[PDB]
């Protein structure tokens, strides 16, 4: 029984913490989203076999260039995340996250994760983005980025509805095994 | 719903601090205490660093935090964070050494089966095998970088404009702290580089770190007044000087330390050059580089070095600011935030002794 280390990286407020809380507890955290996700370890059943999955949030580390990399050594799989309703976070995948992760961890598998899937279709979110001269990231755009950075897979999910959530971590585990 | 979120956030601050302090306690009681019977003092020091200081500080922090939260309106909460900001600078040491600690722990555990087995037992006793000691050692880095996040959220939720303002002071303090910890790590990394350079240089007049931060080093050809043709040299550029050396085997012999307080830059293979000349001096150097690209790179680094010695607004408002290495915790006279790092953190006015960040010199009240 190996303890598989999965580290979640990406811009602040792409909902890394929300995603982890929603998965580990199952239920959506509710109207108050906790700020803190402490390291979690539990057995998950993937393809008929038990796996000890260790989950790490990086929330709070994003602006600190020398402290940020402390989380990386001995990671088995990265989830590099961006919000589907934030083009700025999408651009930082290629500009910041992928190159930093690749430098520290040459051989570690990456899953590219688009978050906040529930909001891409939301009327009010489409309005306020259009208001800011912006448009949500489409599936083909996300897929294209995943190929560009050599990610194992591109996946979209919603912490709120849990759509595609189980799949993200299943695929992370499969990418290691 | 804003007030509901405010109260949830206050509860999370306390509950997560309780959990963290307990995690530190578990490291001390379930790992450190048992391992003392297995590991030499030298090993204990390398692996656990200042975790016991962290436990002491946070035990007291938690008590004061709970007191603040139990008081009417939690109105003194911001004060607790501000009060502990400088005490939390102990994270500078922790985060600078945690890589080395983790590396050393892995090495001892791989070498010694009995230590590996004891570690497995300790993990079982502490947390039912959920977390290794190696993982636990990273929890302090994680925690110190949560404070600014918790406060950022608290500020958002509260509809009390007075409380927002006060909490913003605490938010500023915890962002400042995080930056300080980041810069301490950076300075310790830079100092390792300096020590390595120093060991390879012969005939140094003083500690290399006295010259500031390394900028660039490499091969060049140099002419002087005393020596007119192109001579092969190896140079190290730091903030305060160009150290001109001659490679002798695997080491470098110092021939000249060119003081950058005085010397200024005036703009086929080895033809690409610029002058390093003193304002009114009898000595001038021509620096030749193999390629135009190398010439550009060096000139850019000389600009950076001179900007550090003579920053924008160095003599603004009657002051005379000079690069200074602070040996005690110090606040900037303009912005009131901490000078960051472990050496040459900023500037000190020669006249009035006011400390300041490079970016803040023009905003320090008149000398
Ligand atoms: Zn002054
Ligand atoms: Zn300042």
């Amino acid at each position: 029984m190996q303890a598989i280390k999965c580290v979640v990286v990406g811009d602040g407020a792409v909902g890394k913490t929300c995603l982890l809380i929603s998965y580990t507890t199952n239920a959506f955290p509710g109207e108050y989203i906790p700020t803190v996700f402490d390291n979690y370890s539990a057995n998950v059943m993937v393809d008929g076999k038990p796996v000890n999955l260790g989950l790490w949030d990086t929330a709070g580390q994003e602006d600190y260039d020398r402290l940020r990399p402390l989380s990386y050594p001995q990671t088995d799989v990265f989830l590099i995340c961006f919000s589907l309703v934030s083009p700025a976070s999408f651009e930082n995948v290629r500009a910041k996250w992928y190159p930093e992760v690749r430098h520290h961890c040459p051989n570690t598998p990456i899953i590219l994760v688009g978050t906040k899937l529930d909001l891409r279709d939301d009327k009010d979110t489409i309005e306020k983005l259009k208001e800011k001269k912006l448009t949500p990231i489409t599936y083909p755009q996300g897929l294209a980025m995943a190929k560009e950075i050599g990610a194992v897979k591109y996946l979209e999910c919603s912490a709120l509805t849990q759509r595609g959530l189980k799949t993200v971590f299943d695929e992370a585990i499969r990418a290691v095994l | 719903t804003e007030y509901d979120k405010r109260c949830c956030c206050l509860r999370e601050i306390q509950q997560t601090e309780e959990k963290y302090t307990d995690t530190l306690g578990s490291i001390q009681q379930h790992f450190m205490k048992p391992l003392q019977r297995f590991l030499k003092p030298q090993d204990m020091e390398t692996i656990f660093v200042n975790i016991e200081e962290l436990f002491s500080v946070h035990t007291h922090f938690l008590k004061e935090l709970k007191d603040a939260l139990a008081g009417p309106g939690a109105t003194t909460l911001y004060q607790v964070f501000i009060k502990y900001k400088e005490r939390f600078l102990v994270y500078g040491r922790y985060c600078s050494q945690v890589e080395s600690a983790s590396k050393h722990l892995d090495q001892v555990a791989t070498a010694r089966e009995d230590v590996q087995m004891k570690l497995e037992e300790c993990s079982q006793r502490a947390n039912n095998g959920r977390f290794t000691l190696r993982d636990l050692l990273m929890v302090p880095m994680q925690r110190v970088l949560k404070y600014h996040l918790l406060l950022q959220e608290l500020v958002k939720h509260t509809q009390d404009a007075t409380e927002k303002e006060n909490l913003r002071l605490a938010l500023d303090a915890m962002r400042d702290l995080a930056q300080c910890v980041n810069e301490v790590k950076r300075d310790n990394e830079t100092l390792r580089q300096i020590t390595n350079f120093q060991l390879s240089i012969e005939n140094l007049d003083q500690s290399l770190a006295n010259y500031g931060r390394p900028k660039i080093d490499g091969e060049l050809k140099i002419t002087s007044v005393e020596r007119r043709s192109k001579t092969d040299r190896y140079a190290f550029l730091l903030d305060k000087a160009l150290l001109i050396c001659k490679r002798r085997g695997d080491s470098y012999d110092l021939k000249a330390s060119v003081n950058l307080h005085s010397f200024q830059v005036r703009d086929k293979k080895w033809s690409h050059m610029f002058l390093l000349i003193e304002d009114q001096g009898a000595q001038g150097y021509e620096l030749f580089f193999k390629t135009r690209e190398l010439k550009k790179k060096w000139m850019e680094q000389f600009e950076m070095a001179i900007s550090n010695i003579y920053p924008e607004n160095a003599t603004a408002n009657g002051h005379d600011f000079q690069m200074f290495s602070f040996e005690e915790t110090t606040s900037c006279k303009a912005c009131q935030m901490l000078l960051r790092g472990t050496f040459y953190q900023g500037y000190r006015c020669y006249r009035c002794r006011a400390p300041a960040h490079k970016e803040c010199l023009g905003r320090v009240p008149p000398c």
